[PDB]
């Protein structure tokens, strides 16, 4: 019954600032502390610090000190965490997780000892100097077809062919990240063939017939 | 903070087992000492707490234990869905909570697979905006792990070159992408151009010329 929702993904140029959510249900809000936990993409798991929402008191990990504000709302039983001052190196999954009670009575559970058994489903957050770009379509040909998805920003980029009447035989590839700050896929498939390339953040939708 | 393998390996119905070094503020003096679960996309999962103790719904297969600084966590009877990123944390003296780097733990299921290659030259369209891209396509290979290298003609570039990390494919097989940038004179001053993928040891290879 408990379920923790955080806020939706986050793309932000470096020195901004980040505000994210964690909202609260299944129980009592103020008898559970509030943790906060960074992990950045493909690396581990680390602690940011927490709030008491009963007191509102805080502690943040050394390595945030000064950046990070962890706050409490009582009244929409919600949790936000600020970073401030963000860099790339800040690109990052953020967790929200609610500290695990094996106590009899579960008061005041602060999370330093018995862990955390509930969390959140993550925020992702990306921290870039780019900015936004559509793609340009160019044909993949032998001398197996498909289409290049050349240099947009940000994530994500949906492609599909035929307006989706070919599902057969499609693959379409984790986009690469240059060092330009922009985002190049290749999607393939093993009587015509139409890319249907869409980038909502920046508003293009491209369609490209392949030889 | 505290200190974990990389990976640990097994093979289903064996056993593993996963260690995790702190100090003595952390791992050595208190039995406040975690292990989580962490399937791709997903939030962890807490597997352990309180060294030994595991929460409702867990089965006896993952014990945990410590033995002075140094806790460890041994799941037993492996099947394939064990097969996830698992960190241990401890509470710390001084009102901390600190996590382990994590393991990932690999279950020995899928046999090993080589990698199918696919090389595309670029576009005529781009070359008209004075751009050449090659792209490598490389799919299909178990365990999840390929390096690639480029050649004009005989020779190595490594100039441009811009690779994906792998990501496992919906067959639980694993893909990945290579993109070596050139100029349109490069490409065609060149007999040819190869994308060289090797995997475990064996190298697939696969050419484009103008």
């Amino acid at each position: 019954e408990v379920q923790l929702v955080q806020s939706g993904a986050e793309v932000k140029k470096p020195g901004a600032t980040m505000k994210i959510s964690c909202k609260v249900s299944g129980y009592p809000f103020t008898d559970y502390y509030m943790h906060w936990v960074q992990q950045a993409p493909g690396k581990g798991l680390e602690w940011m610090g927490l709030i008491d929402p009963e007191d509102g008191e805080t502690n943040y990990a050394e390595k945030f000190q000064g950046r990070v504000t962890i706050t409490a709302d009582t009244s929409t039983d919600t949790v936000y965490m600020e970073l401030s001052s963000l860099r790339s190196e800040d690109t990052a999954v953020y967790f929200c997780a609610k500290p695990h009670c094996s106590s009899r009575t579960c008061q005041r559970v602060s999370g330093y000892y018995f862990g955390m058994d509930v969390w959140g489903q993550g925020t992702l957050v990306t921290v870039s100097s780019a900015s936004t770009k559509g793609p340009s379509v160019f044909p993949l040909a032998p001398s197996a077809l498909g289409c290049l998805v050349k240099d947009y920003f940000p994530e994500p980029v949906t492609v599909s062919w035929n307006s989706g009447a070919l599902t057969s035989g499609v693959h379409t590839f984790p986009a690469v990240l240059q060092s330009s700050g922009l985002y190049s896929l290749s999607s393939v498939v093993t009587q015509t063939y139409i890319c249907n390339v869409n980038h909502k953040p920046s508003n293009t939708k491209v369609d490209k017939k392949v030889e | 903070a505290l200190t974990q393998p990389p990976s640990a390996s097994g093979s289903p119905g064996q056993s593993v087992t996963i260690s995790c070094t702190g100090s003595s503020n952390d791992v050595g003096d208190y039995n406040f000492v975690s292990w989580y679960q962490q399937h791709p996309g997903k939030p962890p999962k807490l597997m352990i707490y309180e060294v030994t103790k595991r929460p409702s719904g867990v089965p006896d297969r993952f014990f945990g234990s410590k033995s002075g600084n140094t806790a460890s966590l041994t799941v037993s009877g492996l099947q394939a869905d064990d097969e996830a990123d698992y960190y241990c944390s401890s509470y710390a003296g001084g009102n901390s909570v600190v996590f382990g780097g994590g393991t990932k733990l690999t279950v020995l299921g899928q046999p090993k697979a080589a990698p199918s290659v696919t090389l595309f030259p670029p576009s005529s369209e781009e070359l008209q905006a004075n751009k050449a891209t090659l792209v490598c396509l490389i799919s299909d290979f178990y365990p999840g792990a390929v390096t690639v290298a480029w050649k004009a003609d005989s020779s190595p570039v490594k100039a441009g070159v811009e690779t994906t990390t792998p990501s496992k494919q919906s067959n639980n097989k694993y893909a990945a992408s290579s993109y070596l940038s050139l100029t349109p004179e490069q490409w065609k001053s060149h007999r040819s151009y190869s994308c060289q993928v090797t995997h475990e040891g064996s190298t697939v290879e696969k050419t484009v010329a103008p």
